[PDB]
């Protein structure tokens, strides 16, 4: 039982250990959009309708 | 709970836990020491007047009588001691008695932190192997021939024999196991 | 912040302090030490972090839908007309639900703010909550699970010959 | 003793489920703050769910 | 009676291998069988499948949905408009039958 | 869809192209990954539905069926292993084929825009899982079980059969889309009542309704273990989610149509529920639990309301999970004595106190406690039908009290009370068994963190 | 808890002070081999009481079955030490 | 006085007239009965005993009861009027005796909204 | 209900009216006169049907 | 790198070879449905400067 | 809440002493023997019966 639960939290750790900085980082020094009236003649793009970087940034390379 | 019961009571059985019963329940009415002592005398004299009734069908008729009494008379709610059947700390411990065959899935890691308790408990179960055959030979030696049976064990008999079927009881866990 | 119109609050009246008694208030000084001790340093945590979002300042848009026809203008068995009509709709369903959140949201924080006087001073919250009420009910409800624009236009042309009759009646 | 416990508990949980219920489709809230708006209503049936849930 | 194996005896799992994962008799076939599941399980899908889906923005048009609401409850107030009327069609759009 | 259906076809190469030490690392491996691809359908930030062809769709209701059946795939392969490692390689590798292709035809049955294809795939189904249950089914009464299950399925199978063909030669289409936009009112004859039932017959038997439920517990009682988590967990969301489609075209006879099912369905709730009171066999104590529930989706589908259908979706997730995990936990133990008699083995806490956490949340989750997922979609349900009838929650409240009487009763006779101490073979919990537990459980909580992934199309 | 754990001549010393205190039985004569009813002269409801006092001394009940085979003072000792787990 | 025995609160052994008969075809069944038990208790020990034993202890009596109980139920069925009746009477009673309930509540409930002395004042939800 | 009605009245009497079937229509004696002669029978069958459809 | 490895290990590129074929057949379907790109009554608008499709 | 935990923390102070006994007949003369248990034990047992001015 012992092992299981050292081996369960090891690998919950070791890639979330990591997004959990990563969110950090990136929610301390990238922030989110600010809400901008479109300027007139302005197409914007699908992705600047989301405000999070992760997911404008997903929303863009991906979607 | 160490001895089997018989497959009848005699009627001096039967007679002597009535007795037993009938005073546990009078220190439940009494409550105060002084109060049971006189009120278990006058129950032991009751008791008395009727010890050298010969008759038998007289004497099952007075067990008959004051087992109805009994249960007219009896205490709703009796002392029971804690340990006993029906008592509060009954099978309070049974959670924590954990059956000596569990060692046998002990991981080396943890066989490492008592290397001389598992020394010791390697001779245990060599002990246990050697005797088997002997004690299954000395059950099958002394079966009745008419099919009467019992469940009392027999002893070992002969030197360096061990009693037949000892494993469960020697090995059981402690009343207090932890 | 908010839109102070959307979700109106009435301006605060906090009373002097005039206190009696020569005791020292624990509650005063207890907010001076949270005050410096918890208030100040969480201060100086987000103003770092409000400057490095103005470093890296990038904007997004609310989405701007321009009407299509509605189901009325729909001829029957026009999928590609139907289909537009019908996803207008559910946008606007979707919408009117935000709304009558928006209306409860209202009315819970009159109530509260209002305390033992919520049964006089939120007679415009309940009142307004009652009318967006009575309009989403003709609307939405008794549609189903499977409401749509063509069913909410059933509904409707069947409570307006309803109400023609009563009145022709009158 | 334990599922006794629970038996009837969840008796009482009937009656709570049933106030929850009743709240929602006439108050469209389980807001405590919604919830005073229905003083002039007739609360018998949810009144009577929290009054088994209580018991 | 016909020729017919005995049945087999039960084993203990843990006799040869006291550390048996669970996943196989060959021992270094057991960790890494282990290893994979837990990596890709439970490093992979379960902390980046919830990341993933944690970053969808504006799921179902929630998020602008009470954006829009906000907008049109702002705008129906300053110019005195209902707030939500019973018709969701303008009457002058239904022709109902004469009847 | 492509991208997430073809990967799975190459499951089948791999499995047979792989070394026989290296097979199931290498597909539970990639299972696991095609689980992570199947994500992208929640990717939705509009109210439009994703139709990726003419072929192919996916909205909310059947984005959470896909991505559930994707994840059972691993699951399933682990929970087969133990009992597998005596077969040899070439009927390792069959098993694991027949498993495949469940995934595969459940995802193309979940994500099908027409009803015929829907209807070739719901029917292909059939094939693997009862080669499943009968050729690695444990006792005599797997073939039994076999014939119960594939003919109870057909009977009711043939009459939809024939009113999808009768639909489409009145519409010339059986796409979803199309017949959704253009439904017109049916009238109210005895040729459309007989139609109503064709509909619904073969979903009804699949949930199962009430009545027709008795190839349910015989097929539990007697498939091996990844059948069981297959069967519970998806295949009998065939039904519900096949009620949901097709009930678009059906009304308003659905309004008096429905009252024997609703009727059925919440008296038949109490019945089965109260069986699991006095069932000696915990398998088919965890099956008649099933139908319990499931009789629940069936009432709400029923009454066609938004709160109905969202708490219909929840519950089907919910259950999928649940039960799931409630047959895995009864392996283990079978596993190690070889008797599904739930009060042969007792005080186990004593000997597995992690595997006996498993069982009491997994316990709790059934009995719906909040806010669980599980209470979510039946807290939803019951307040769908108190509306319908508030007369309701008099059998909604029975079923309550009894769900968690037995609930209760199944962990404190198995895990409580005295250990049977002469069971010396109760080995230590595998890493792999406690492995399959957490990857039950921790999506059940995750998603009672983010309830809106799987409320389905009303809400 | 704050309770000793009980040993073999702890039990004993406890045993034959209880029947020291029985008026039915002079001190002198008793050992811990004394048969209740050869040596020592007590009919059968006598060794009922013997009992009940024993399990007063120690608080817990001897079952009837084998409270009616203990007919000296050692058989006593020894129920109890086995009960109780005691081995020295 | 006197205690007068329930199914679920049964007669004492104490105050059974059978309890205190002597007769010795009663005591030849009790060590009848007795031999039976330690035959039993004896194999059973046996079993559980043995230092070679691998496995848990098959109990044929539970097998026999979880049989019994299950696969033994219909072979043994016969129909009969007392079966047939219940039969129809269980299972159908109580579906019919709910749709009146139901049907009688809903078609009142109809009644009121057409003619509207239904109070649906904030019900937006359903 | 479940092991003894529900098995009775679906399943079992399913099965039992199909083996009915199935052994009263393959219990053929093998006796090519006896064939024969139900081929007269369907030959008739067909003409008077013929004939009373006779418009 | 040698024929013992490369006859266990040559079976990782299946899955990813599906997972990529099937974003191409993908991509394949929806260069067939765009029989409305730029045409809905919602979404079509004036092409930008160097735009040659709303999307692809 | 206050004397009621009280009374149920001196009969646990009461059982533990003496050897996990819960009954009051076995029990007696606690005043002297355990001064304090006893002092608490009266003092909850005045303030559930009303005793003017405790809680
Ligand atoms: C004097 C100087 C000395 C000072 C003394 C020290 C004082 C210390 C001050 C303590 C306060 C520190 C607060 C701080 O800096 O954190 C802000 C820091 C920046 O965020 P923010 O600008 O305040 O607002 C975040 C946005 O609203 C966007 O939020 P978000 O959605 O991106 O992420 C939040 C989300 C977390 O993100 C997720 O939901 C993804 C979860 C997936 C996890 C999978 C791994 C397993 O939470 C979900 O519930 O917050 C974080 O990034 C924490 C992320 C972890 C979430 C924990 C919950
Ligand atoms: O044509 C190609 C496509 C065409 O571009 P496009 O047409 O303009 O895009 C719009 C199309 O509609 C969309 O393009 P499409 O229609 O052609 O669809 C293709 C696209 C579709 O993309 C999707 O959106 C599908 C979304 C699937 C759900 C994924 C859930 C989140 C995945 C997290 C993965 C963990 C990341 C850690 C690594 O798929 C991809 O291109 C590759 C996406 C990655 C899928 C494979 C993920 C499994 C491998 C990672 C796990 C391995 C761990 C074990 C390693 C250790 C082994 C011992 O171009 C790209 O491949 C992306 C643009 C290049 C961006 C490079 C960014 C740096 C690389 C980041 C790698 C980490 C990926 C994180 C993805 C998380 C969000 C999906
Ligand atoms: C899980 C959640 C994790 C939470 C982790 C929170 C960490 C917060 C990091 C911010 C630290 C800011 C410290 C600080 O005030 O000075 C930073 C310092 C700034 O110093 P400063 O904050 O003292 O500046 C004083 C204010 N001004 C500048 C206006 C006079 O950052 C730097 O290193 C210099 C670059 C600017
Ligand atoms: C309780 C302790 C909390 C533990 C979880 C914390 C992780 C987390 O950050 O989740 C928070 C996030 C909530 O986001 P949100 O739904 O938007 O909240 C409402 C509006 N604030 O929640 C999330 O977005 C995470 C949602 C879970 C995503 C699941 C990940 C993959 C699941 C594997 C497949 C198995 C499930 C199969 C069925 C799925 C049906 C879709
Ligand atoms: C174009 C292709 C692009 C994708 C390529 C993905 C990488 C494939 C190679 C990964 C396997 C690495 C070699 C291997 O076989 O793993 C060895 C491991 C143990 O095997 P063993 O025989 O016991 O040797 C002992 C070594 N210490 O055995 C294992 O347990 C390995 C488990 C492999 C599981 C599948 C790996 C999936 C990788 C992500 C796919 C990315 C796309
Ligand atoms: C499921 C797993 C998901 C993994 C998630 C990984 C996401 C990584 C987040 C990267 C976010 C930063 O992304 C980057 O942000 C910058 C901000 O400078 C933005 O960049 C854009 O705006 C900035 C504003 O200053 C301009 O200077 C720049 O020229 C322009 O391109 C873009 O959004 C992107 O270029
Ligand atoms: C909730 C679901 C409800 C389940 C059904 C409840 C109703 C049950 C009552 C059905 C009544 C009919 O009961 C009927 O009784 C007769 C009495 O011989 C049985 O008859 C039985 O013996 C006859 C010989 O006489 C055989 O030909 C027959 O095949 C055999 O079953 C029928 O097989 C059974 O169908
Ligand atoms: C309206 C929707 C629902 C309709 C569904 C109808 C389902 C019909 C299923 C038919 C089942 C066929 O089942 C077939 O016959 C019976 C069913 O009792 C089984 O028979 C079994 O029980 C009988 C006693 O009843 C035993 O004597 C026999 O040895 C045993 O096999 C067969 O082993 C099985 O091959
Ligand atoms: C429109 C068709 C819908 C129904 C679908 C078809 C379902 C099948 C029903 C007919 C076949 C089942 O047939 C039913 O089960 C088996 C045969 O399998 C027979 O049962 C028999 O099985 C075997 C083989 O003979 C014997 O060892 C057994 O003792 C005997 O009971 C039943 O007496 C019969 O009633």
């Amino acid at each position: 039982d012992a092992r299981f639960l050292r081996l369960m939290k090891f690998y919950l750790m070791l890639t979330g250990i990591p997004v959990i900085i990563g969110i950090t980082l990136v929610n301390i020094f990238i922030g989110e959009a600010e809400l901008a009236e479109i300027p007139e003649g302005y197409i914007p793009e699908h992705w600047e309708y989301y405000k999070h970087p992760i997911s404008r940034w997903i929303a863009r390379n991906f979607y | 709970a160490f001895c089997a019961p018989p497959a009848y009571l005699t009627h001096q059985q039967k007679v002597l836990r009535l007795y037993k019963r009938a005073l546990r329940h009078l220190e439940s009415w009494c409550i105060h020491r002084d109060k049971y002592r006189y009120f278990a005398c006058l129950m032991r004299a009751r008791f008395e007047e009727h010890k050298n009734e010969k008759d038998m069908m007289r004497a099952t008729q007075l067990l008959r009588e004051a087992e109805e009494e009994f249960w007219q008379n009896q205490h709703p709610q009796p002392y029971i001691f804690p340990d006993s059947p029906g008592g509060t700390s009954f099978e309070r411990y049974e959670c924590y008695k954990v059956p000596e065959w569990c060692l046998d899935y002990w991981h080396p890691s943890e066989k490492a932190m008592y290397p001389d308790y598992f020394s010791k408990r390697e001779q245990w179960k060599k002990l246990r192997m050697e005797s088997w055959d002997r004690e299954v030979k000395q059950l099958q030696e002394e079966t009745s021939p008419d099919g009467i049976m019992t469940e009392a064990l027999p002893p070992a008999r002969r030197e360096g024999d061990l009693p037949p079927l000892w494993w469960h009881i020697v090995t059981r866990p402690r009343e207090r196991p932890t | 912040s908010w839109d102070k119109d959307v979700y109106p609050e009435p301006p605060s009246r906090t009373p002097a302090p005039s206190p009696q008694t020569s005791l020292p208030n624990p509650i005063t000084y207890l907010t001076k030490a949270y005050d410096l001790v918890v208030d100040w340093p969480v201060t100086l945590v987000r103003e770092f972090i409000e400057r490095q979002h103005a470093k890296n300042r990038t904007y997004y848009y609310h989405r701007q839908y321009r009407r299509v026809p509605d189901i009325t203008e729909c001829k029957e068995g026009d999928v590609l007309c139907i289909y537009e009509a019908e996803m207008q709709w559910r946008r606007d369903f979707k919408v009117d639900q935000e709304i009558m959140n928006i209306i409860q949201e209202r009315l819970k924080a009159c109530q509260q703010r209002e305390g033992e006087n919520y049964q006089q001073n939120c007679a415009k919250e309940l009142e307004q909550f009652t009318k967006v009420t009575k309009a989403y009910q003709d609307r939405y409800l008794d549609l189903g699970a499977y409401y749509s624009a063509r069913k909410c236009l059933a509904k409707q042309k069947q409570r307006m010959l309803e109400e023609r009759k009563a009145a022709r009646q009158e | 003793a334990a599922l006794q416990a629970i038996l009837y508990n969840r008796i009482g949980d009937i009656g709570f489920i049933l106030a929850m219920v009743w709240f929602s489709l006439n108050m469209n809230s389980w807001e405590l703050q919604q919830i005073m708006f229905s003083n002039n209503n007739d609360n018998l049936i949810p009144l009577m769910g929290l009054l088994i849930a209580a018991t | 009676q016909w020729q017919e194996d005995p049945e087999p005896e039960d084993e203990n799992v843990y006799a040869k291998n006291p550390d048996f994962h669970g996943y196989d008799s060959d021992p270094v076939v057991d960790v890494w069988n282990m290893r994979a599941v837990f990596f890709f399980g439970f490093s992979i899908v379960l902390v980046f499948g919830t990341t993933f889906v944690a970053y969808v923005p504006d799921y179902r048009m929630q998020e602008w949905a009470r954006r829009e609401a906000e907008r049109l409850v702002k705008y129906r107030e300053v110019n005195g408009l209902p707030i939500m009327e019973s018709n969701y069609f303008d009457p002058s759009k239904i022709q109902l039958p004469e009847d | 869809m492509l991208k997430i259906i073809l990967p799975s076809l190459m499951l089948l190469p791999l499995t047979w192209l792989s070394s026989p030490k290296k097979t199931w690392t290498n597909v539970t491996s990639y299972s696991f990954l095609i689980s992570l691809t199947s994500l992208t359908l929640l990717w939705q930030t509009d109210e439009n539905y994703k139709n990726f062809s003419n072929m192919f769709s996916s909205d909310p209701l059947s984005t959470p069926l896909i991505i559930l059946t994707a994840w059972l795939l691993p699951l399933m392969l682990m929970a087969s292993q133990n009992h597998l490692k005596k077969d040899n390689n070439v009927l390792q590798k069959l098993y694991i084929s027949m498993l495949i292709s469940l995934q595969i035809l459940l995802i193309m049955t979940f994500s099908a825009t027409e009803l015929i294809m829907f209807y070739i795939l719901f029917e292909a189904t059939l094939i693997p899982t009862l080669i499943i249950i009968t050729r690695w089914g444990n006792q005599t009464e797997r073939l039994n079980a076999g014939i119960y299950f594939l003919f109870y399925t057909l009977i009711g199978s043939i009459p939809l059969l024939i009113a999808l063909i009768l639909i489409q030669n009145h519409v010339g289409t059986l796409n979803l889309m199309i017949l959704s936009f253009t439904t017109h009112t049916l009238d109210a004859s005895w040729s459309n009542n007989l139609l109503w039932l064709a509909c619904m017959m073969a979903f009804l038997i699949k949930m199962p309704l009430y009545g027709v439920h008795l190839w349910l517990p015989k097929a539990h009682v007697e498939a091996p273990i990844a059948g069981s988590m297959i069967l519970a967990a998806i295949l009998l969301k065939l039904g519900s989610y096949g009620m949901i489609r097709i009930s678009i075209i059906l009304d308003p006879l659905t309004k008096y149509m429905a009252y024997p099912f609703i009727l059925l369905s919440l008296w038949g709730m109490i019945m089965t529920s109260s069986i699991c009171l006095r069932q000696t066999d915990l398998k088919s104590l965890i099956a008649y639990s099933s139908v319990s529930h499931m009789a629940l989706v069936i009432a709400s589908i029923m009454i066609q309301t938004p709160w109905s259908f969202m708490g219909a979706t929840m519950l089907m997730i919910a259950h999928g999970l649940t039960s799931s995990l409630l047959f895995c936990l009864a392996n283990s133990n079978y596993e190690r004595i070889h008797s599904r008699t739930m009060i042969m083995a007792r005080g186990l806490q004593m000997v597995f106190p992690l595997m006996a956490t498993w069982w009491l949340m997994a316990s709790l989750a059934n009995l719906a406690l909040p806010p669980s997922i599980n209470l979510m979609g039946e807290l939803f349900i019951t307040m769908s039908l108190f509306s319908w009838s508030n007369f309701t929650i008099i059998l909604m409240g029975i079923n309550i009290i009894i769900t968690g009487m037995y609930s209760m009763y199944m962990i404190i006779t198995t895990q409580r009370g005295k250990l049977t101490n002469h069971m010396i073979n109760l080995q230590p919990s595998h890493t792999r068994e406690l492995t399959l537990m957490a990857l039950h459980m921790i999506p059940l909580i995750l998603l009672t963190t983010s309830p809106k992934l799987i409320t389905g199309l009303t809400m | 808890s704050d309770a000793p754990p009980l040993t073999l001549d702890g039990i004993k010393d406890r045993v034959l002070y209880v029947l020291k205190l029985y008026d039915k039985i002079d001190p002198e004569k008793l050992s811990v081999n004394s048969h209740f009813m050869k040596d020592l002269g007590l009919d059968s409801l006598d060794q009922v009481e013997i009992i009940m006092a024993m399990e007063d001394e120690f608080g817990f009940e001897i079952p009837d079955i084998d409270a009616e085979k203990l007919m000296c003072p050692q058989e006593i000792v020894d129920y109890i030490a086995d009960k109780k787990d005691v081995y020295e | 006085s006197k205690y007068k025995p329930a199914p679920l609160a049964t007669l004492p052994s104490t105050l059974d007239p059978a309890e205190y008969d002597v007769s010795p075809e009663t005591r030849r069944a009790q060590v009848e009965r007795l031999s039976i038990r330690a035959r039993l208790k004896r194999e059973y020990l046996l079993q559980y005993n043995d230092p070679k034993r691998v496995s848990h202890i098959e109990d044929p009596a539970l097998i026999r009861w979880t049989y019994a109980r299950s696969a033994n139920i219909y072979p043994n069925f016969r129909p009969t009027p007392k079966n047939s009746l219940l039969g129809a009477v269980a299972g159908f009673g109580p579906l019919i005796f709910w749709y009146y309930v139901f049907k009688t509540d809903r078609d009142r409930k109809e009644r009121l909204i057409q003619e509207g002395k239904l109070d649906r004042k904030f019900n937006i939800s359903y | 209900l479940d092991l003894i009605w529900l098995e009775k009245t679906i399943p079992k009497s399913t099965s039992t009216l199909h083996t009915n079937m199935t052994t009263l229509t393959t219990n053929q004696k093998g006796l090519i006169k006896l064939y024969f002669m139900s081929f007269l029978i369907n030959i008739i069958l067909i003409i008077i049907l013929y004939s009373i459809n006779l418009e | 790198t040698l024929f013992q490895l490369l006859r266990e290990h040559w079976v990782h590129i299946l899955v990813p070879a599906g997972f990529v074929f099937g974003c191409y057949l993908d991509r394949k379907d929806d260069e067939k449905l765009t029989a409305f790109r730029n045409k809905s009554m919602l979404f079509q608008r004036e092409l930008r400067p160097n735009e040659e499709v709303t999307w692809k | 809440a206050f004397f009621k935990a009280m009374l149920f923390m001196c009969s646990g102070s009461i059982i533990h002493s003496l050897a996990d006994e819960q009954d009051i007949r076995k029990m007696g003369n606690i005043t002297k023997i355990m001064p304090f248990t006893s002092s608490c034990l009266v003092i909850g047992s005045l303030a559930l019966t009303g005793m003017p001015f405790l809680t």
